[PDB]
């Protein structure tokens, strides 16, 4: 409903104990999936197909991370485990204090997204795409660490 | 080349596997990508799942391999199998094989 | 200037790896010594003898951290290594992406920041008192770590 | 009520050491507070700062007590100090002495 702003930091120690970094700047929007809330965290991406409520036993997670997500092309998961919506609730019951799925494979995503607004999560969820998308991709594909910075304006 | 996926990308790697093989998320960083393998790697075995057939945690401590989550096959390197589980040193009343790194009365 | 609206939020997670959280709220105000905005982080005490630049080196936090600094009566540090506006900077650079401070037993800390001789941080800067500091305290002084959600509106 | 301690508080420990002792931040978690020492823990070493005299951290990694940022009296057990520095296993071109833990 609103526009997310979403500042990706790269940054670095500097041997005399102090910080430099470097941000980035996308834009994407607010789900009605979930909170209007800005949010920050160290990003993580997820596989879709991680995030399945099928494992009964997964990798732990640091409490606070900013899921990254890309969704695939529709016709490459036939059935999958959960409902868009539902892996978003896995994240955050996983420690995600946001999710931001890359949209560019699939728009109906958002019409699924937005479909549960009568029952909307604790917590921010937002999608990207097109090149405010492709950006934010090559940011998580290439860097080892970078903070996420999604803002409710 | 990503290999043993029906589908797959730059940005996931591999997605729901060809054939029988066994789907494994692999992790570096934030990154995440998945692989459809053949044999998956220490600490995991093929598991034929709900979703599809994926690689899961040998539950044991220390282990390389198992038929199930409880129970290991291969131990890890170093270490002795006995009864399922994996040691360092073995228990009271019981020997080393440093040959098949085993365990006996 | 504005509310600053701060959730103190304590997690465990269950063998899962699902997250079960509290949530505890407090209020504080944003100095012009900060910029007017949202951010969460992991939260760090910092004793205010802590936040010198004068050291050769310190130790390392991990960057996005949330800076809480209880300051003292000021007797108790009479003549300060920096302004209270210093250390908050130090703090920033350190990695801080936010700082608050207790400033109950030290209200002229509260004026000292607003009317800034310093520029100011890029970062923002919050403080409290009363009850809301109390609250905060009572948790960061009695746990092994919590999350911070500050929040602009 | 505090040790070695002018000022006090529940969430700052010791502020502003006596003189005589030593300044010890102290970390637990996301905790930290004053501690107010005889002497400065493993690792560290009494300095006089501008503001007051802390205990800081030897500049020399493994080795347990200082008299400079840079030099290093001892180094921590299991280890074998000389000339400031300090090594796991005596270097080549000389001897260990266990019983002083040389090289
Ligand atoms: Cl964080």
């Amino acid at each position: 409903k609103e526009t997310a702003f979403v500042e990706v930091v790269l940054f670095e120690s500097s041997p005399s104990g102090d910080y430099t970094t470097h941000t980035t700047g996308l834009t994407g929007r607010f789900s009605r999936a979930g909170a209007m809330l800005s949010a920050e965290g160290e990003i993580v991406q997820m596989h879709p197909l991680g995030l399945c409520n099928n494992n009964d036993e997964e990798d732990l997670y640091e409490y606070g991370w900013v899921g990254v997500v890309k969704l695939e092309q529709p016709e490459l998961d036939p059935k999958p485990c959960l409902t868009v919506l539902g892996k978003a609730k896995r994240a955050v019951q996983r420690g995600a204090t946001a999710v931001i799925f890359d949209v560019s494979e699939n728009p109906e995503a958002i019409d699924q997204l937005n479909q549960g607004s009568e029952d909307p999560l604790k917590r921010p969820v937002v999608y990207v795409k097109g090149a405010d998308a492709i950006k934010l991709m090559n940011i998580v594909n290439k860097q080892k660490v970078a903070r996420a910075r999604i803002q409710h304006l | 080349i990503c290999k043993g996926c029906l589908s797959c990308s730059k940005d996931n790697g591999c997605s729901r596997c060809q054939q029988k093989l066994f789907f494994f998320l692999r992790r570096e960083g934030m990154r995440q990508y998945g692989e459809c393998l053949h044999s998956c790697p220490s600490g995991y075995y093929g598991h034929r799942a709900p979703d599809m057939n994926r690689c899961a945690r040998c539950r044991i401590e220390n282990c390389d391999s198992c038929f199930s989550k409880d129970f290991c096959t291969k131990c890890k390197v170093g270490f002795y199998l006995h009864r399922g589980r994996c040691f360092d040193e073995c228990p009271d009343g019981f020997a080393p094989l440093d040959e098949t790194m085993e365990c006996v009365e």
